[PDB]
């Protein structure tokens, strides 16, 4: 009986030591004979340390994870790509704590249970990743949901932090709600729920006339749901002023791991299942809306967060695209752009949260960094021109695999729309670059210089992003090996 | 069977019509207290607790061993949530 | 309550004992899996007394990090023992300990 | 006609928190009230498909939705209380400082 | 079903010459323990002061305060008293005595339990005086607190019982009464009733001494009747399930041919007469807790002691193979 | 010198003393007690 | 002027160190958090100039 | 017939909850929607959920949302509005709705035209299943915590998520 429960350690061992950091901290917060001491560096420390042993559980256990799995069937499925996705999750979630010390001890943002919040909201993500059936998925989802709703409220007496927490809950409640009808739907049409099931019923008929509309409006409602998760255009709106509005460290939290987690979550359900062509024409159209309103967007902004914002909507554009062609190809380039995309954001909110100690705001207050700081403002520039895409940083990956489906699913317009943003996007990022090299103000911002956590991750992420297409095998392997065990 | 709830649906017909008999005879002759929120929301957690106890309570008999100590551990969490409660103050009306 | 050890992903290694039991799993701990134990103990005792000495609770943040270390270094140990023992991962100690009792 | 009579008392349910969110522009309460009507609809949905197709898996789903339907209430309510709180209003004038 | 009006009325009809009758007892109880005689001039030894001052209430004009809630204000009372009516359909007096045997009875009576706090918020919302709206607003959460109390309790039961049938339920005590083995839930849920009832030592709308207001200050005649016959409707309720859960409701003390010969409703009825009588005896013994002190009980003392007999109950049950 | 510290937290929380009591040997039970009892019967 | 520069100038080693912590630990603020714990941090004497030296 | 009052009943009380002035009476009017539903749960024979949906939305739900509306005192000042030129966008959204939405089961489940015979002596009896009647209790509580108890669990974490934020949000320590 014992060893059945192999297959959930990682998860065992992540939520049980959440548990006793919840415990500590509520112990020793609340001591007068210690003076009420601030937890949130200590619970943080013990809380990556948590992580970083859940991430080597998940590791070193493969084939364990799939141990039992007759047994676990009608709960969860583990596989090869469950078991990537998850080890990306924790990476993420590490070094996103690993970016928070300074935010704790130099705001005194005191709070412990933000560390327990953002642990319960990683539990809720791994079991997405590895969820095999409509309740399961939005059980996990609702989980992640509301761990995100009171952390996005963190500060409490801001008006800012209070607005975002406001409009996250109203819009992503309503969201869920068309979710679970759409869940509702297909449930009363085909008996099942199990993704199995599903693929079983649905597989061989797509529209063959006697289209199920209940099977039809149940896909384009979860549909709905899902594009309001990964921000895509037109369910897009709540992400700027949300993104806008928390405290930093979470808005770099929700920039990264809810985009995994759900694309997890929408790999195994659409490209696992079968409606078709009408769901691929969903996200195709999505993601043209996506990119021509980031790039429009992030052009309009004046501030730092907000066209950060903005542009992570656009690349999600950029992104499904490669849902939408519907081959093995389109699905290894999704994972790469993913997981390029999630390195690059970490490097820039590293930046930004380095910079939020002397309250950066705004573009022009970036103005003469290469002065006053030559290897940030270098980092920097490194950093917006892999967001634009420049060769040979990483990020001309995406902009590569765009116009590769762009002529491989045969779509000239996506091409043209491709072409045109990505020059609207260099000029909005190059700006920032203008802004820190080229302009000479009449008064200057001097910024304090970042911990060493901020400076040792930055230092990766930028070699990273300078020399990956000078030794790419590994992560084309393991997309491709990923593409592949989502059917076999 | 629901048989049994008809009789309750006429027993409350009959209580109203006596309610109004009896009301209708003698016509002839700015300040927000947080912890009432929190003892709401302490309410609402006990209650699906409650929910949650009650299907448990009649299949004992069939889920043995598991069932038990799998509503144990939904215990645990929910008694780790009213640990913190109970340290936080939310139960202290002073 | 009807269980199923099967795994999807078939051992690679001799079999040594399909379902071991918790006790036999933990009599089955090498130097390596005390040495695996003892190393994520320690590292967590260290980083529980390093991130307590700013709020002044070092001792207790001491104990906290080593129940974690203690809890997450059983459960690591464990795994790679009822691997061992389940031929999921190399066990040449435990085909010889086999092929002689 | 039972299935067709059972579906569209939940759907007109459904419409209703539609139409609370579409006619409530100055009141957000009514808003959380409009998302509670919608999910006590697709809870109504499991029940009645699990009765029809014979078949508990609507049920189970059913008692974890109302799981999390009091949870987010609890959540978003206080969430309006602390907007109240920091505005001492609760009209949506005073929610719109993010924009653009 | 042509007959079930008569079976609802000749259970709605005695239950309110049994309240009116409480209060009568009420009255004798605490005088005589006060070394004084309660009423006993109108009719002989007091028997007619019930229907005096019923008659005095429905001859009482009414008031209806200016407020912008007249609806509101009328309706609770009503609202309140159809609650405390409806929870006897289910209640059972003897083998195959009760008006629906339903077998989710268990479940029915902890919903009309929850559903008895609005009347008391709706006047105190309605009435238009803050000490009123303050009042119900305390007394409200009062009730909730001890609610989860008496839901753990109820969940106690139904453990050792395995249904939610109030007839199973005592039939289930046929061996041994609930009340000998789970005593001390026994003392738990009687005192959760108290509280739960707004009776002393927790009548915060009796405190108007105290500065506290009650809920139903602004109420007269019929609605302010129509409060009080609720209340002590809901009393002799919380008796009756004391009784059916503890005290094996209408079977007698002993399996032996003597007890046997006095029907079981006489049974029921004594174990009630005697649960009305402690009602009396500790509000005559007693004085009362403060609001934050009560409070502190429910959810410090109350919560915790029901949920461990919870789960000592169960895993007793589950580790010998008692369950039924 | 933890064994008037348990004293002290018996003395001021005799409710919570008294529920960990209860509730802990509703959960030693099935536990302990119960594995023996099931393997006496195997035997 | 001369009363604060004397008095930290003669300070020794260990009063030193205990005023580097204090200062460290008062140097910013959670009152946010604080009201949450329902206790009020008050700045330690030895921080506090005399009002003879503030520029009121 | 009996679907019809409860269905007309829960629109007008769902009308009245999107559309009352005061606040307080929409969470009366919610309260009425509610009782609706369980009176259909009844004629479903899911008795537990029936009750439940008293104990929970009611009981516990729509008490919590009484308490925060009364303590706000809104005015109606503050979220006034006249809905008279919403009309038109309510009726294309509704329609649409409408026409989609209350008759996609139409294709899938079409009705039985109720005829003038009597089809009730059609109905097959098999006693087998009818010796031992399980409860809606019992049949749920046969597979929420042992087949599926893994999602039991997470919606415990769900609660304690609520338990904390509620604490973390609010809570001011006299
Ligand atoms: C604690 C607090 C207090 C508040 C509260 O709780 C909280 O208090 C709680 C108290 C609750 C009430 C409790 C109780 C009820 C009664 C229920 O109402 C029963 C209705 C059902 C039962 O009705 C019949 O059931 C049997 C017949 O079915 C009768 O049996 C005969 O027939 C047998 C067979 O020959 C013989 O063998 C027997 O010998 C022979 O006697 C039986 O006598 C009779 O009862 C359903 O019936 C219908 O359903 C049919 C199907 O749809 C419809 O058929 C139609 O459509 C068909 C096509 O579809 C066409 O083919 C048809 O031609 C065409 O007619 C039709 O409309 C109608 O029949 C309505 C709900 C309500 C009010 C609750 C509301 C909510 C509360 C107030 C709660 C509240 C919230
Ligand atoms: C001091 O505390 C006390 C109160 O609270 C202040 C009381 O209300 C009361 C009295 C309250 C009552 C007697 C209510 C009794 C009501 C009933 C028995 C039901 C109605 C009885 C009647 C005589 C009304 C008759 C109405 C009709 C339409 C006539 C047709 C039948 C007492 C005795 C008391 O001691
Ligand atoms: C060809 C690529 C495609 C096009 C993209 C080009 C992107 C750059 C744009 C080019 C235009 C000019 C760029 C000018 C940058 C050169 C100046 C510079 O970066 O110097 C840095 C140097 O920045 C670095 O530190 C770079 C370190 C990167 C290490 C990469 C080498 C890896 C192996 C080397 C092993 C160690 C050294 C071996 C020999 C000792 C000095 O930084 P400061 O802020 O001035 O002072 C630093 C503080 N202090 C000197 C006191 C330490
Ligand atoms: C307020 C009270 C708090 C109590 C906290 C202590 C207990 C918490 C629960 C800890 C898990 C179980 C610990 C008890 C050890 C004894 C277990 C045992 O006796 O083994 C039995 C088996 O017990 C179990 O396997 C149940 C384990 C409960 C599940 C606990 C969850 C652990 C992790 C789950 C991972 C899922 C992800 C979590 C989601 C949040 C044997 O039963 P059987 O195989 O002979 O037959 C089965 C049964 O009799 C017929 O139905
Ligand atoms: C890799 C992580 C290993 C474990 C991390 C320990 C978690 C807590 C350490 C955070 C660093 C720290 O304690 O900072 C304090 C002090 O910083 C330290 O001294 C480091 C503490 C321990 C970290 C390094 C020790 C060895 C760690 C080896 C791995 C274990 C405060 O600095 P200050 O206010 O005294 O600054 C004044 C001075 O001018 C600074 O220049
Ligand atoms: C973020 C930056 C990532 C760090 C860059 C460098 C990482 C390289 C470190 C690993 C080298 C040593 C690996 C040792 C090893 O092979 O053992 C395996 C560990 O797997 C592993 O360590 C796998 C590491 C996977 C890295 C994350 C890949 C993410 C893919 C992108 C997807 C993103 C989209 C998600 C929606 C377990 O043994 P095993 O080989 O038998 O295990 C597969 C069974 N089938
Ligand atoms: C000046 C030149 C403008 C030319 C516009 C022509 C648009 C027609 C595009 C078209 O042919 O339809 C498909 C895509 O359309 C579409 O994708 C729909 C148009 C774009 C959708 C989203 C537009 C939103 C723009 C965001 C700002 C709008 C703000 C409004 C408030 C492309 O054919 P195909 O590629 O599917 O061929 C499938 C073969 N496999
Ligand atoms: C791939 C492209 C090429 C990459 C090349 C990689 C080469 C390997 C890296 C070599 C590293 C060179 C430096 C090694 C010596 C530094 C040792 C750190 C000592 C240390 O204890 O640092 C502590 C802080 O923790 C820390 O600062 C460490 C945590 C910082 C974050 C590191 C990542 C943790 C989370 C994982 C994120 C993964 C993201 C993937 C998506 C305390 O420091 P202090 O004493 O100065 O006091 C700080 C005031 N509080
Ligand atoms: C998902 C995982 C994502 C990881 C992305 C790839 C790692 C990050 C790349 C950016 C930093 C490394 C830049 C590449 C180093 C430039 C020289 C490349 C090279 O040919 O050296 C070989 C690779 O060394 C290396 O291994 C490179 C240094 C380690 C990084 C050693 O040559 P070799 O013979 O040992 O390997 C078999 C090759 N023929
Ligand atoms: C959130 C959930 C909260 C509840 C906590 C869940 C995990 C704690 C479980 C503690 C009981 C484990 C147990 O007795 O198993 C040994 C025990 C052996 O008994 P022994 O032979 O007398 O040692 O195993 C069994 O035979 C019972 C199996 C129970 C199911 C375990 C489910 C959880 C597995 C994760 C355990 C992680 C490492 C801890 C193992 C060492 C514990 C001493
Ligand atoms: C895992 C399953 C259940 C999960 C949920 C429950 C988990 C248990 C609760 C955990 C909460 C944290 C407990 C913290 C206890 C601290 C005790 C204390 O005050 O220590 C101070 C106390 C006295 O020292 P002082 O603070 O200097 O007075 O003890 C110590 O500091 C001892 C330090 C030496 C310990 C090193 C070895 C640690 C190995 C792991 C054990
Ligand atoms: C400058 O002049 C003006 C306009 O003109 C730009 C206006 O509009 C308006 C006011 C009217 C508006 C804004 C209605 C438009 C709203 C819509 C379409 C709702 C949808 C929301 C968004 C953000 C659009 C996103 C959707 C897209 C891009 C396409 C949908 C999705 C796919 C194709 C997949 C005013 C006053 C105005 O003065």
């Amino acid at each position: 009986m014992f060893n059945l429960f192999l297959a959930v350690f990682p998860e065992i061992f992540i939520i049980n030591a959440t548990f006793i950091l919840l415990i500590h901290g509520v112990v020793f917060s609340t001591s007068k004979k210690y003076d009420y001491p601030p937890l949130a560096s200590n619970v943080g420390w013990l809380g990556l340390l948590s992580v970083l042993i859940t991430l080597l559980l998940l590791a070193a256990g493969a084939p364990l994870l799939t141990i039992a799995h007759l047994f676990w069937n009608n709960l969860f499925r583990r596989d090869n790509f469950t078991y990537f996705c998850q080890i990306f999750l924790l990476l993420s979630t590490a070094g996103t704590i690993s970016m928070c010390f300074d935010f704790f001890d130099q705001e005194r943002f005191d709070a412990f249970e933000f560390i327990v919040l953002i642990l319960l909201s990683t539990c809720g993500m791994l079991f997405m990743i590895s969820a095999y059936d409509l309740i399961a998925m939005y059980l996990a989802i609702e989980l992640q949901s509301l761990c995100f709703y009171v952390i996005a409220a963190s500060k409490r007496k801001s008006e800012f932090s209070t607005e975002a927490g406001l409009k996250y809950l109203i819009l992503g409640a309503f969201s869920s709600g068309i979710l679970l009808f759409g869940c509702s739907m297909i449930y009363g049409s085909t008996g099942a729920t199990h993704f199995d099931q599903l693929a079983k019923i649905l597989t061989g008929y797509e529209i063959t006339g006697a289209r199920s509309s209940g099977i039809f409006m149940g896909i384009l409602f979860i549909a709905v749901g899902f594009l309001f998760k990964i921000t895509a255009v037109p369910f897009h709106m709540w992400a700027p002023d949300i993104y806008e509005g928390s405290p930093t460290p979470v808005t770099a939290f929700l920039s990264i791991a809810p985009k995994i987690s759900i694309f997890a979550n929408i790999l195994r359900v659409f490209i696992y299942g079968s409606y078709g062509a009408t769901l691929q024409q969903i996200f195709f159209f999505c993601s043209i809306a996506s990119m021509i309103l980031g790039a429009l967007a992030a052009m309009a902004q004046t501030k730092v967060k907000r066209l950060l914002a903005y542009s992570s909507i656009g690349h999600v554009g950029y992104i499904c695209i490669g849902f939408s062609c519907g081959t093995i190809e389109g699905i290894q380039s999704l994972l790469i752009g993913i997981f390029i995309y999630a390195l690059m954001t970490m490097d820039a909110f590293a930046i930004v949260l380095a910079l939020r100690q002397t309250r950066v705001k705004y573009i022009a207050d970036l103005g003469a960094l290469a002065k006053t700081n030559p290897i940030l403002a270098i980092t920097f520039s490194i950093t917006m021109f892999s967001y634009a895409g420049i060769p040979p940083l990483a990020g001309f990956c995406s902009k590569f695999y765009l116009f590769f489906a762009a002529l491989g699913c045969g779509a000239y317009f996506l091409a043209l729309v491709g072409v045109v943003t990505s020059v609207i996007g260099c000029f909005y990022y190059i700006r920032l670059v203008k802004r820190m090299f080229f302009d000479t103000p009449r008064t200057w911002i001097l910024y304090e210089p970042m911990d060493r956590n901020k400076s040792l991750l930055l230092a990766m992420t930028s070699f990273f992003i300078t020399l990956f297409l000078l030794y790419p095998s590994p992560l084309f392997s393991v997309t491709h090996q990923m593409a592949l065990s989502l059917y076999l | 069977m629901m048989l049994e709830f008809a009789p309750i649906f006429i027993y409350l017909v009959i209580s109203l019509l006596v309610s109004l008999i009896l009301l209708g005879v003698p016509f002839l002759f700015s300040r927000f207290d947080i912890r009432f929120y929190l003892v709401s929301i302490l309410f609402l957690i006990f209650d699906l607790e409650v929910t949650f106890f009650f299907p448990w309570a009649v299949s004992l008999n069939k889920i043995d061993l598991f069932g038990f100590w799998s509503m144990m551990a939904f215990l645990f969490i929910l008694t780790i949530g009213f640990l913190y409660e109970w340290k936080r103050g939310a139960l202290d009306w002073e | 309550m009807n269980t199923d050890i099967t795994a999807l992903e078939k051992a690679q290694y001799p079999v040594v004992d399909r379902n071991p039991a918790f006790t036999k799993v933990v009599g089955n701990f090498s130097t390596l899996d005390y040495l695996r134990f003892s190393t994520i103990t320690g590292i967590s005792v260290t980083v529980g007394y390093l991130s307590g000495i700013k709020p002044g609770i070092k001792g207790p943040s001491m104990v906290t990090g080593g129940l974690i270390g203690l809890m997450g270094g059983f459960m690591y140990a464990y795994q790679n023992s009822a691997g061992r023992l389940m031929g999921f991962f190399p066990n040449d100690g435990e085909v010889a300990s086999y092929q002689k009792r | 006609m039972d299935l067709i009579k059972y579906f569209t008392f939940s759907m007109i349910i459904f419409i209703l928190g539609i139409w609370g969110i579409l006619l409530n522009r100055r009141n957000i309460l009514i808003m959380l009230m409009s998302i509670e009507l919608m999910l006590l609809a697709v809870n109504l949905n499991f029940l009645v498909f699990s009765v029809s197709l014979d078949d508990m898996m609507g049920q189970v789903f059913a008692l974890l939705v109302l799981t999390v339907a009091a949870a987010e209430s609890a959540i978003g309510l206080a969430i309006f209380v602390i907007t109240f709180r920091v505005r001492g209003t609760i009209a949506v004038e005073f929610i719109n400082s993010i924009q653009g | 079903y042509i007959a079930v009006p008569a079976e609802i009325l000749g259970i709605i009809l005695p239950l309110l010459l049994g309240v009116a009758f409480l209060v009568l007892a009420e009255r004798k109880v605490m005088a005589f323990v006060q070394r004084r005689k309660g009423p006993d001039v109108v009719g002989s030894f007091g028997l007619l002061q019930p229907l005096a001052d019923g008659l005095k209430l429905i001859l009482k004009e009414p008031i209806s305060p200016s407020s912008a809630n007249f609806f509101l204000f009328r309706m609770a009372p009503v609202a309140t008293f159809m609650l405390s009516l409806v929870a006897w359909a289910v209640v059972p007096f003897d083998y195959g005595m009760v008006l629906s045997d339903l077998n989710i009875g268990l479940l029915y009576l902890f919903a009309i339990s929850s559903l008895g706090v609005y009347g008391i918020i709706i006047a105190g919302r309605s009435s238009n005086s803050k000490y009123a709206f303050l009042g119900a607003l305390r007394s409200a959460a009062q009730m909730v607190s001890y609610e989860v109390s008496i839901g753990l309790i109820l969940i106690t039961v139904l453990i050792c019982v395995g249904s939610c049938n109030l007839s199973e339920i005592v039939m289930a005590q046929k061996q041994i009464w609930f009340g000998i083995p789970l005593f001390p839930v026994l003392v738990m849920f009687f005192i959760s009733c108290l509280a739960e009832t707004n009776r002393a030592p927790f009548d915060l709308p009796e405190a108007e001494a105290e500065l506290v207001a009650g809920y139903n200050v602004e109420y007269s005649s019929m609605g302010f009747a129509l409060f009080f016959l609720g209340e002590y409707a809901n009393m002799i309720l919380m008796s009756g399930l004391c009784t059916l859960f503890f005290l094996g409701g209408w079977l007698p003390i002993l399996d032996l041919p003597i007890f046997k010969k006095i029907p079981g409703s006489i049974w029921f009825s004594i174990k009630v007469l005697f649960f009305l009588f402690l009602y009396i005896w500790v509000r005559a013994a007693f004085p009362r807790y403060r609001y934050d002190q009560l409070m502190g009980l429910g959810w410090k003392v109350f919560l915790p002691l029901s949920l461990a007999w919870v789960v000592s109950v169960s895993g007793l049950l589950v580790t010998f193979q008692w369950l039924p | 010198p933890v064994m008037e510290k348990l004293r002290m937290f018996v003395a001021q929380e005799p409710v919570v003393a008294a529920s960990c009591l209860i509730g802990g040997v509703g959960l030693f039970l099935p536990a302990v007690v119960r594995p023996i009892l099931d393997s006496l019967e195997a035997s | 002027l001369a009363q604060i520069h004397a008095s930290e100038n003669s300070k020794s080693f260990e009063q030193i160190e205990v005023e580097r912590a204090l200062r460290k630990k008062y140097a910013r603020k959670d009152e946010d958090y604080d009201s949450m714990l329902g206790i009020t941090r008050e700045t330690p004497p030895e921080l506090i100039l005399p009002d003879n030296v503030l520029p009121g | 017939m009996i679907l019809s009052v409860l269905s007309s009943l829960a629109l007008v009380s769902g009308l009245m909850v999107v559309r009352a002035k005061n606040p307080v009476h929409s969470v009366l009017f919610f309260i009425l929607v509610f009782c609706d539903t369980s009176g259909l749960l009844l004629l479903l024979g899911l008795d537990f959920f029936a009750m439940i949906f008293l104990v929970v939305y009611i009981g516990a739900i729509a008490v919590l949302f009484l308490f925060v509306v009364m303590m706000f005192h809104i005015q109606i000042a503050e979220i006034h509005e006249e809905v008279l030129r919403y009309l038109p966008v309510s009726g294309i959204i509704g329609l649409i709705f409408w026409w989609e939405m209350f008759f996609i089961l139409d294709n899938e489940s079409i009705p039985l035209l109720p005829t003038q015979r009597n089809t009730t002596s059609l109905r097959y009896t098999v006693y087998a299943g009818k010796v031992r009647s399980w409860t809606n209790l019992e049949t749920l509580g046969n597979l929420l915590y042992t087949y599926y108890f893994v999602w039991f669990l997470v919606s415990s974490l769900i609660l304690l998520v609520a338990m904390i934020g509620a604490i973390v949000l609010t809570m001011h320590r006299t």
